[PDB]
C-alpha cells in the first residue's frame, strides 16, 4: 500500500479535493448514484 | 462597489459579440434610426410604399423585443412587373441594417433549376467529393447568423 | 498441444466444467439447429445473426454444456470450444499459425468468434485454413455485418450458414430471469422476488428500447440488486426497478407507476379539453381508443386508423397532438409524414430510409399522423394499406418493423352536416378502394370550423403572447373588449391578425418609449379602439 | 493552466477544427472581418512608413487611397489590406528598380 508509483505518473483527483480546488457540481446526483451502482456490479463493472 | 455588478447588460455585449446577433438594450442613434427606417428605405426605393413599411414593421418588432417565437424575423415573397425595386428593396434594407449591403447573403434560386444542385445549399453528403467545402448557404448563415438572405 | 492455443484464449469446456456460466434458458430448438449445422460437412462452420445482448453467445454457451452432456451426438463428441484474445496473442502471425498447426493436430477443437466480420490481420491465414477445412467453428455478427460478410461470398459463402437469432418473447424473458435471477441474488446476498422480475421486463421492452432482450431486463435486475445493496450498506420490488428506469430513461417514476389502467380515465378530460371545438369529435376519438386499448380486440393490428376529414387547418394537427400527450405524453410520440412529398410513385423509394420507417424503429411507442394523403399515390396507399393491416412494413433490408402501440392517423379534405355526412363516404368510396375505408378503427370528422370556440382559441393564443413574456419579462393582459374587438374578424389565420394589431403596435409604442419594462401592459377597448395603459 | 491564442481560417476550422468538436469547445472564437476601405487607407499609412523606408521612395497619400479602392475594386479575389499592401510593396519594387 501507499505506492508512489503512480501517483508520480497520475492525476490524484481526490487528493486534489483534499485541499478543496475542484469546482463544486451542483445536481447530477442520479448520475452520479448510477456511477456508483454500475460502480458495485458484477456483469458490467465499469462506468464509461 | 459599483463595479460588482455583472448585470443582464454584459452578458447581452458578451453575446452580441460572440454571435453577431444583436441582443443589447438598443439606445439612441438607434431607435431614431429604426423609427425612420421606414424613411430611409421610401428615400433609397421610391414609390412602392406598402413594401417598406412591411419590412421596416417586421424588422422593428424584431428589434424591439418582441418576435417571441423561434421562427425567423420576417418571410417575405416580393413579386410585380420587373424594374420596381423587388431587389433594390432588399438592397437597401441590408445596407441600412449593416451598411454597403455586401454583407447580405445573395443566392440567385435561377441557378437551382437542376434536381440535383440542391445540394450545394446543404453541401456535398459525407465521404463524397466536395464534403468539406460544403454548404454554399448553410456556411454562409453559420458565419454570419444575423443578416438577410 | 493445448498450451499455445489455450494461451491464445481460454476453452469454453474449461468454463463448463464447474459450469461457472448460467445454464441457458430455452434456446433448445435454436441450439438444435445449431447441432444440426455443425453436423454437416459441406456448410458445417454457422454463424449466428441477431442483434446485440440477444445472447447470440450464451448460445453457444449452452452449446458447451450440452457437450459436456451426452445431448450431443457421437461425431461432435470430443469437442473443444474456445475463442480468441486478439490481444495477449511482427511475432503474432507466428503465434497464430502455430495455433493453426495445433488445430491441424487435433480435429476437435470447434472454435468460437464474436465479431466475426471485423476479424475476417488472421484473415490472412484463418480464411485460407477455412477451404482447406478442419477450423470449424461458430459467428456471432449482427445482421448487416452479415450482408457485409455475404459480400465474400465468393470464398465464403459456399462455407458458412445463416442462424437467425433473435429476441425471446416478454413472456419467455420473464422464465429466463427466473432461472437465472438466482445468480445475481447470490452475488448481491438480495433476493429477488418475481413480480420485480416481471415488472423489469415490462418496464425494458416499453420505456427503454435502446437495447434489446434479454439484455435489458437483466441489466435492470443487477442495477436494482446493486442499489439495493448499497441502500442497505435485503429484497428488491418493482419499486426499486421504477425507480431505475426512471434514473436511466429520465421519465417521471410516477408516470411509470400509476398510469397503466387509470390514465385512460384522465385522457378523455384532456381531449376534451385541450383543443376547442370538434366537440363531438374528442367524444368519438375517446370512446374508440377505449374500444381498442382498454378492449380485448385487434391484437395483430395497431391501435387502428382514423381518418381526419374536415376542413385543413382547424385542428386536426393539434387534436393529434393533444392525443399524443394524452395516451403516450410528451408530445413527442407523434410522427408526422407529409404525403404532399409523395405526389411521385417512386418517392416511396426515400420510405425504402430517412421516413417513418426510421421514426418507428427509433421509437414503437408512439403516434403516427399522415398529412395530405389524398396526395398520395396507389403504391405509396397500398403500402399504407398493407401497414394499417399488420403495421409490418419492411423498408431497406426487409426489416420486420412492428406497430405494436402506434397510431395511425390520417388527415385530408374530401369535404372541402348529413348531406355531408354522406359525401363523406361517397368521394371516399370515390376517390380510392373501399377495403382501405374498411380497415376502420373509426372516422373523425368534424365540418363546422367557425364558432364562439374559435374566439376562445383567440384568448388562449393571447394567454400565449403573455406566456412568453412572463418567460422574458412583460405584464401584458389584452381587456376582453380588445380581444373582442381583434377577434370580430372569411379566413382562420387570426394570430397574423393578433401580430399586427398587438405585437406590432406594442413594439412601435414601446419603442419611443411609451412603455418601460415591469409594467403590466393592459390592451384595452375603451371608446371602441386600441388603448395601452401600464400598472406595474 | 496554459492561456493559449489560435488563428485558423474560416476554412481550415470548418474543415479541420469543426470536425474534432472536442478541442473546439476549449478554444474560444473571434471573428476578426475584413476592414473597410477606410480602415485600410489608415493600416496602409501606419505601414507607408516602412515600406518608404525599405525601398526608400515616398508614397503618396492619393496613391496609397487609389491602391486601396483600386484594389478593392479590381482583384476581388483576396482581402484587404493584404490586397493593399501587396499592390504598394509591388509599386515600391517596380519604382526602385526604375531608379535603374
Ligand atoms: N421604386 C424604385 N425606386 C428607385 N429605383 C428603382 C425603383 N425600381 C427600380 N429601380 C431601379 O431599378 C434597378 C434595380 O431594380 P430591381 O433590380 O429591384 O428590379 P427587379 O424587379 O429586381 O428586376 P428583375 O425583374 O430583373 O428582378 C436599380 O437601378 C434601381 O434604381
Ligand atoms: N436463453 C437464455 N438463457 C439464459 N441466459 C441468456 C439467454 N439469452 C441471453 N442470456 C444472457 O445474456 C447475457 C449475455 O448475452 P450475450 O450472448 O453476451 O449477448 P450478445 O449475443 O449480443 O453477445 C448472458 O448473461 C446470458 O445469461
Amino acid at each position: 500500500a501507499n505506492t508512489p508509483t503512480l501517483d508520480s505518473l497520475a492525476r490524484d483527483l481526490t487528493a486534489i479535493a483534499k485541499e478543496d480546488s475542484l469546482d463544486p457540481v451542483i445536481g447530477r446526483s442520479k448520475e452520479i448514484q448510477r456511477v456508483i451502482e454500475v460502480l458495485s456490479r458484477r456483469t458490467k463493472n465499469n462506468p464509461v | 462597489q459599483e463595479n460588482s455588478e455583472v448585470t443582464v447588460d454584459d452578458i447581452a455585449m458578451v453575446v452580441s459579440s460572440w454571435t453577431g446577433v444583436p441582443v443589447s438594450k438598443i439606445a439612441q442613434t438607434e431607435t431614431d434610426k429604426l423609427l425612420n427606417m421606414e424613411n430611409i428605405l421610401h428615400s433609397r426605393v421610391i414609390g412602392q410604399d406598402e413594401a417598406v413599411v412591411a419590412v421596416a414593421k417586421a424588422v422593428r418588432r424584431a428589434r424591439a423585443g418582441l418576435k417571441d417565437p423561434k421562427r425567423p424575423i420576417g418571410s417575405f415573397i416580393f413579386l410585380g412587373p420587373t424594374g420596381v425595386g423587388k431587389t433594390e428593396l432588399a438592397r437597401a434594407l441590408a445596407e441600412s441594417i449593416f451598411g454597403d449591403e455586401e454583407s447580405m447573403i445573395r443566392i440567385d434560386m435561377s441557378e437551382y433549376m437542376e434536381k440535383h444542385s440542391t445540394s450545394r445549399l446543404v453541401g456535398s453528403p459525407p465521404g463524397y467529393v466536395g464534403y468539406d467545402e460544403g454548404g454554399q448557404l448553410t456556411e454562409k448563415v453559420r458565419r454570419k447568423p444575423y443578416s438577410v438572405v | 498441444n493445448t498450451p499455445t492455443l489455450d494461451s491464445l484464449a481460454r476453452d469454453l469446456t474449461a468454463i463448463a466444467k464447474e459450469d461457472s456460466l448460467d445454464p441457458v434458458i430455452g434456446r433448445s430448438k435454436e441450439i438444435q439447429r445449431v447441432i444440426e449445422v455443425l453436423s454437416r460437412r459441406t456448410k458445417n462452420n454457422p454463424v449466428l445473426i441477431g442483434e446485440p445482448g440477444v445472447g447470440k453467445t450464451a448460445i453457444a454457451e449452452g452449446l458447451a454444456q450440452q457437450i459436456i452432456n451426452n445431448e450431443v451426438p457421437e461425431i461432435l463428441r470430443d469437442k473443444r470450444v474456445m475463442t480468441l484474445d486478439m490481444g495477449t496473442v511482427g511475432e503474432f502471425e507466428d503465434r497464430l499459425k502455430k495455433v493453426m498447426d495445433e488445430i491441424r493436430q487435433a480435429g476437435n477443437i470447434i472454435l468460437f468468434i464474436d465479431a466475426l466480420h471485423t476479424l475476417i490481420d488472421a484473415s490472412n491465414i484463418l480464411k485460407p485454413s477455412l477451404a482447406r477445412g478442419e477450423l470449424q467453428c461458430i459467428g456471432a455478427t449482427t445482421l448487416d455485418e452479415y450482408r457485409k460478410y455475404i459480400e465474400k461470398d465468393a470464398a465464403l459463402e459456399r462455407r458458412f450458414q445463416p442462424i437467425q437469432v433473435d429476441q425471446p418473447s416478454v413472456d419467455e424473458s420473464i422464465q429466463i430471469l427466473q432461472g437465472l435471477r438466482d445468480r445475481y441474488e447470490a452475488h448481491h446476498r438480495v433476493s429477488i422476488t418475481d413480480d420485480a422480475i416481471e415488472a423489469a421486463v415490462k418496464l425494458s421492452d416499453r420505456y427503454i428500447s435502446d437495447r434489446f432482450l434479454p439484455d435489458k431486463a437483466i441489466d435492470l435486475i443487477d442495477e436494482a440488486g446493486s442499489k439495493v445493496r448499497l441502500r442497505s450498506f435485503s429484497e428488491v420490488t418493482v419499486d426499486d426497478i421504477a425507480m431505475v428506469v426512471s434514473s436511466w430513461t429520465g421519465v417521471p417514476v410516477s408516470k411509470i407507476a400509476q398510469t397503466e389502467t387509470d390514465k385512460l380515465l384522465n385522457m378523455e378530460n384532456i381531449l376534451h379539453s385541450r383543443v376547442i371545438g370538434q366537440d363531438e369529435a374528442v367524444v368519438a376519438v375517446a370512446k374508440a381508443v377505449r374500444r381498442a386499448r382498454a378492449g380485448l380486440k385487434d391484437p395483430k393490428r395497431p391501435i387502428g386508423s382514423f381518418i381526419f376529414l374536415g376542413p385543413t387547418g382547424v385542428g386536426k394537427t393539434e387534436l393529434a397532438r393533444a392525443l399524443a400527450e394524452s395516451i403516450f405524453g410528451d408530445e413527442e410520440s407523434m410522427i408526422r409524414i407529409d404525403m404532399s412529398e409523395y405526389m411521385e410513385k417512386h418517392s416511396t423509394s426515400r420510405l425504402v430510409g430517412g421516413q417513418l420507417t426510421e421514426k418507428v424503429r427509433r421509437k414503437p411507442y408512439s403516434v403516427v399522423l399522415l398529412d395530405a394523403i389524398e396526395k398520395a399515390h396507389p403504391d405509396v396507399f397500398n403500402i399504407l394499406l398493407q401497414v394499417l393491416e399488420d403495421g409490418r412494413l419492411t423498408d431497406s433490408k426487409g426489416r420486420t418493423v412492428d406497430f405494436r402501440n402506434t397510431i395511425l392517423i390520417m388527415t385530408s379534405n374530401v369535404g372541402a352536416h348529413k348531406d355531408m355526412k354522406d359525401k363523406v363516404m361517397g368521394e371516399l368510396k370515390r376517390a380510392f378502394r373501399p377495403e382501405f375505408i374498411n380497415r376502420i378503427d373509426e372516422i373523425i370528422v368534424f365540418h363546422s370550423l367557425e364558432k364562439k370556440h374559435l374566439t376562445e382559441i383567440v384568448s388562449l393564443m393571447s394567454d400565449q403572447l403573455t406566456k412568453r413574456l412572463k418567460e422574458q419579462d412583460l405584464s401584458i393582459e389584452l381587456t376582453d373588449a380588445a380581444k373582442a374587438k381583434v377577434a370580430e374578424e372569411g379566413a382562420r389565420p387570426l394570430r397574423r391578425a393578433i401580430q399586427k394589431h398587438v405585437e406590432d403596435r406594442l413594439s412601435e409604442e414601446l419603442l419611443r418609449g411609451n412603455i418601460h419594462k415591469g409594467q403590466h401592459i393592459v390592451l384595452d377597448v375603451e371608446d371602441g379602439e386600441f388603448v395601452v395603459k401600464t400598472t406595474a
